[PDB]
């Protein structure tokens, strides 16, 4: 059941810039690069 | 009582919710009319009196940090959903904390059990099929359903703690290779 | 939400502030809704403070 | 497009902005001074984001005498100067008004 | 039992570890990496524990093409060379591959 239970359980790309300045920028999410 | 723990339920989840609220009730004060003037502006008719007091008290005084004033409208739902489970204490002790151990001991849930990110009601409705007494069940919905990035086998082992530590007994732990007869058991507790 | 933070905001008989921090002649002091870049305070001791921060 | 000033040190000034407008790098904003001996109004322009909407700005003239809650509007342009044929001929500041005559120009 | 990468920075990585796995001190680890052109076998040496079930170790391969998520399987065993008379007369790098010929010594 509990294995059968995790099965059940279990059932692109953008990103949004955080913050930038002076020539570099932070990016969250992507967990694809 | 129920639903005194549903409302700071509630309250809990909403001020969980955005995060400016808990940032500026945080600061350190000795005035507290501006901060009961929001509370009432603030949703003041959908909590019952009782409760609304215990917020208005639980505000008025000063928290160290923002984390101690979130942790206290959880641990006073739990102690009331505590007191009023005992209002059959040995029973339902000894249910939890066999189900907390039973559940630990599964290693796969465990490495289920990390939310973050995860769907709000989704996790509860999903271990609450995987997974016995009302009030067991209920703190432990109520546990999965307030935790943020933390370990779930500390919370019930935590969680038994407080329930033990609520009567004036102290848990100890015991290791031998079987067990013991039930006279030598009591001659031990004796002891 | 936002109307009852700018209401907040908007809201601020006398201002009292309390000490937090010392040594090295430097005071941590908060609760001071009204502020005032460079003004003189008054401490009970009846030494002075100026305000080089905010 | 109302803003609000948060955190001053220093000359630099902290600044934050509604969720549905921030300006962009090089705009100037215009602030006041409410103090009667001091009366002054401030141009700031903008240095970098720090993230919930917050900017940090520069002032272009000495910060005292300023105090929380002061509203701050945008412009939507950079800096600007007047240019043309007869500037030539007279003394200039830092902001490009005049001092031999003031007044003169603002239709270059 | 294996365990994920969590952060990664230069050539230092820190891994974590399920309960009851976490490997002793100077103990290979071995990573996979795929790519369409550059396809490797990072092997790596534990440094130091963090806690938390958590360890910070360093590689030995440049660690160019590293994605997260990323499986780590232990050994549990140090880092060996082989040794003998056929050594001799050979060409050999730090990990003991030889160099002249590619499937060379791989028996002493």
């Amino acid at each position: 059941x509990x294995x059968x239970x995790x099965x059940x359980x279990x059932x692109e790309e953008i990103g949004t810039v955080i913050d930038a300045g002076d020539g570099i920028a932070h990016v969250e999410g992507l967990p694809s690069v | 009582l129920t639903n005194l723990a549903d409302e700071l339920a509630s309250v809990a989840k909403l001020l969980l919710s955005e995060t400016a609220l808990n940032k500026h009730l945080a600061e350190p004060t000795d005035d507290s009319a501006p901060k009961v003037r929001l509370l009432e502006r603030l949703l003041s008719d959908k909590v019952s009196a009782t409760t609304l007091d215990l917020l208005r008290t639980a505000v008025s005084n000063r928290w160290s940090t923002e984390s101690n004033l979130i942790d206290a409208v959880e641990h006073t739902a739990r102690l009331a959903l505590l007191k009023r489970a005992e209002i059959e204490v040995d029973e339902v002790e000894e249910q939890l904390f066999r189900f907390g151990r039973v559940l630990d001991a599964e290693p796969r849930l465990s490495a289920l059990l990390s939310d973050y990110t995860t769907p709000a009601e989704g996790r509860v409705a999903l271990l609450d099929k995987a997974l016995v007494n009302q009030t067991a069940a209920a703190l432990l919905s109520q546990t999965v359903g307030l935790l943020r990035g933390e370990r779930a086998d500390e919370a019930v082992i935590d969680l038994a703690e407080l329930a033990v530590s609520r009567r004036g007994e102290v848990v100890a732990h015991v290791s031998a290779a079987a067990e013991l007869s039930d006279a030598q058991r009591t001659r031990l507790t004796e002891v | 939400i936002e109307g009852a933070i700018e209401d907040y905001v908007s809201s601020f008989r006398e201002e009292i502030g309390t000490v937090i921090d010392a040594g090295d002649g430097i005071a941590h002091v908060e609760g001071l809704p009204s502020v005032m870049t460079q003004e003189l305070l008054e401490f009970p001791g009846g030494v002075l403070g100026v305000a080089l921060n905010l | 497009t109302a803003g609000r000033v948060v955190r001053i040190t220093g000359p630099v000034v902290d600044v934050e902005f509604p969720r549905g407008s921030v300006p962009e790098l090089f705009n100037a904003l215009h602030a006041e001074i409410t103090f009667g001996a001091l009366a002054k109004t401030l141009t700031l322009e903008v240095a970098q984001h720090l993230g919930d909407s917050l900017v940090r700005c520069i002032s272009m003239q000495p910060t005292d005498g300023l105090v929380r809650g002061v509203e701050v509007t945008d412009t939507g342009a950079s800096i600007s100067v007047p240019v043309g044929d007869g500037v030539k001929g007279h003394v200039f500041n830092a902001l490009g008004d005049c001092l031999d005559d003031p007044g003169y120009g603002k239709d270059f």
